[PDB]
């Protein structure tokens, strides 16, 4: 069973639980292994949005016009 | 010519409160442009839109 603590996922197994944190590295794996028809069946898409992509691996860095600076002439940024 | 009617005529303290037209008139047609947005800018003071 799983519960949301902060930004991590924790689940228990049962007879006196076994509480261990779900490593992202693992979750990802599982997802990666989810089937094509299994994607689809769940609200997904084989081409534009696989679940395996809700887990960030490479972070797109937006260019300047998005996070523009402001200069006070020179030597002042 | 006399006015057919008569009128109410008399002194009446009036006040002159701020907010005078010329402190408001404000036109624009292209001018400064917000950086991030690239849209016009705010207020008349900054010659905005």
């Amino acid at each position: 069973t799983i519960r949301k603590d902060g930004l991590k996922l924790v689940g228990s197994w049962k007879d006196e639980p076994e509480l261990r944190v779900l490593s992202t590295e693992e979750i990802l794996n599982i997802f990666k292994h989810i089937s094509v028809k299994d994607f689809t069946s769940l609200g997904f898409n084989e081409v534009f949005s696989r679940p395996e992509w809700m887990i960030l691996t490479c972070l797109p860095v937006p260019p300047p016009p998005v996070r523009p600076s402001i200069s006070f002439n020179e030597s002042q940024r | 010519k006399k006015l057919m009617a008569q009128i109410f005529f008399g002194p009446t303290y009036y006040q002159r409160l701020r907010h005078m037209v010329d402190d408001k008139i404000h036109a624009r047609a292209r001018g400064p442009m917000q950086v991030l947005t690239r849209q016009p800018v705010e207020g008349r003071s900054r010659d905005g839109g």
